[PDB]
DNA sequence: TGCATCAGAGCCCAAAAT
DNA sequence: TATAATGGGAGCCTCTGATGCA
């Protein structure tokens, strides 16, 4: 496989003769394709966190859970979502959508979820006071493509709803594998904290799984079609 | 011409084979410990099964004649081991 | 079935051989 | 026993019989 080029088929996948393995590589025979030496291992780590939101009662659609992409609310007019605690902002941005985490000292005092359609008005490390706008929400706001809502609680205060969302999503981290290293973990494997992913000559440069997650192989050195 | 039919190794391919060879030797050591069986004898049974039925013969140092009867017994003794062994 | 092409088979004796 | 090293080298008659192609 040409350097930097990522494979079309995945390790283990049954393959017909003539099928395209890589952008410039076409298979000559039927059989099982096998990854030889993956250069980059992408591990999607499993995170389950409880985060809040407040919306105009008229703009939100009542559901017990939200699948990725599902419409969360439709706002007649632009709405300013405001902080309910004072703290410093830790902004953590997903593919689309964001998480916002307020902390005083180092103890987190609030965790907010900004779905898509909600533009942060704050930046990482900004000091905020109760009632000041964190994010502008304009038009239709929906769940991001990579993140779900497993449980949805709604409290009603005045003209607003406060959603307590139990959110589940995977955060990718990439690891580079050097020629003297071997991947000790299979494609689609589940790893816990401490589990070895890639092995090497000396204890450092080893890849140990940071927390719970699933493993994906990219950029193989070559593909062996058997 | 026969030499030219085996492709040369990539640095990656070379390290992989070398790595597996070293590890295989460490494995033979462990099987000696577990079973209380001769490491050399173990190596010939392992090697016999990889090379296939084609080559099976007595080795000058081994105390037992190495024939499909004896290699089946020892191979069946190895396969009688617990999963982690 | 009839015909080239090639591989393999042979090519004096005795004397001597410095 | 440890830089890396990865595919060789010389070459010059007649008849008979079997074998491989019209």
């Amino acid at each position: 496989l040409p350097p930097g080029v990522d494979a079309l088929v995945k390790d283990g996948e049954e393959v017909v003769k003539g099928q395209e393995l890589a952008p410039g590589v076409v298979s000559r025979l039927d059989g099982v394709a096998l990854y030889r030496f993956p250069r980059r291992v992408r591990v999607e780590y499993v995170k389950k966190e409880r985060a809040g939101l407040r919306l105009p009662l008229a703009a939100w659609v009542e559901k017990e859970a939200y699948k990725p992409g599902e419409i969360l609310a439709e706002l007649p007019e632009p709405y300013l979502f405001r902080a309910e605690e004072e703290g410093v902002v830790e902004l953590k941005e997903l593919e689309e959508g964001a998480f916002l985490v307020l902390r005083r000292e180092d103890e987190p005092v609030a965790t907010y979820f900004l779905p898509v359609g909600m533009t942060p008005l704050v930046v990482h490390g900004e000091i905020v006071e109760k009632g000041q706008p964190l994010a502008e929400a304009k038009g239709l706001l929906r769940m991001p493509r990579q993140v779900r809502a497993a449980q949805v609680e709604a409290e009603e205060e005045g003209e607003t709803v406060y959603l307590t969302l139990f959110l589940e999503w995977t955060e990718p981290k990439d690891y580079r594998v050097q020629p003297h290293m071997n991947v000790v973990v299979p494609e689609g494997a589940r790893v816990e904290a401490g589990d070895k992913i890639v092995a090497a000559i000396d204890p450092e440069e080893e890849v140990i799984a940071e927390a719970e997650g699933v493993v994906h192989l990219h950029e193989p050195a070559s593909i062996l079609v058997v | 011409h026969e030499i030219g039919q085996v492709p040369l190794l990539t640095l990656e391919e070379e390290v992989e084979l070398a790595r597996k060879v070293e590890e295989g030797m460490e494995a033979i050591k462990k099987l000696s410990e577990i079973t209380g069986l001769d490491p050399d004898l173990i190596r010939e049974v392992v090697r016999a099964k990889i090379l296939g039925s084609a080559r099976v013969r007595h080795i000058p140092g081994l105390k037992e004649t190495l024939d499909p009867k004896t290699v089946e017994e020892i191979d069946q003794k190895l396969k009688s081991l617990p999963k982690e062994h």
